[PDB]
């Protein structure tokens, strides 16, 4: 175990293990879905809970 | 001596399309009538009849 940059003294450390995103994250193919409404308006469940 | 199918139809020469009806696919069918109300384009039909 060891100090802990932080949860020990103050020694501002200069290198860390930082992890990171090995590519883009927010390349296209941006999620669509397709919508269906219902066709009647006026058999539309609604009741219970 | 050919005949092939002999139908009953509803003699079309009676109820005229002075009586709105338009009988030609089997069944009678006037148009504007106890129409369905918040229904897509089509739906106006299973009871059109």
């Amino acid at each position: 175990q060891v100090g802990i940059p932080k949860l020990e003294v103050d020694h501002i450390s200069f290198s860390n293990v930082v992890s990171m995103m090995t590519a883009n994250i927010r390349t296209g193919d941006d999620m669509a879905v397709e919508r269906v409404n219902p066709d009647d308006v006026r058999a539309i469940n609604i009741r219970n809970a | 001596y050919g005949a092939a199918v002999v139908n009953i139809d509803l003699n079309r020469d009676f109820f005229d399309t002075a009586t709105g009806i338009d009988l030609t696919k089997g069944i009678p069918l006037v148009q504007d009538l106890l129409v369905p109300i918040g229904v897509t384009a089509g739906a106006e039909q299973s009871a059109e009849y």
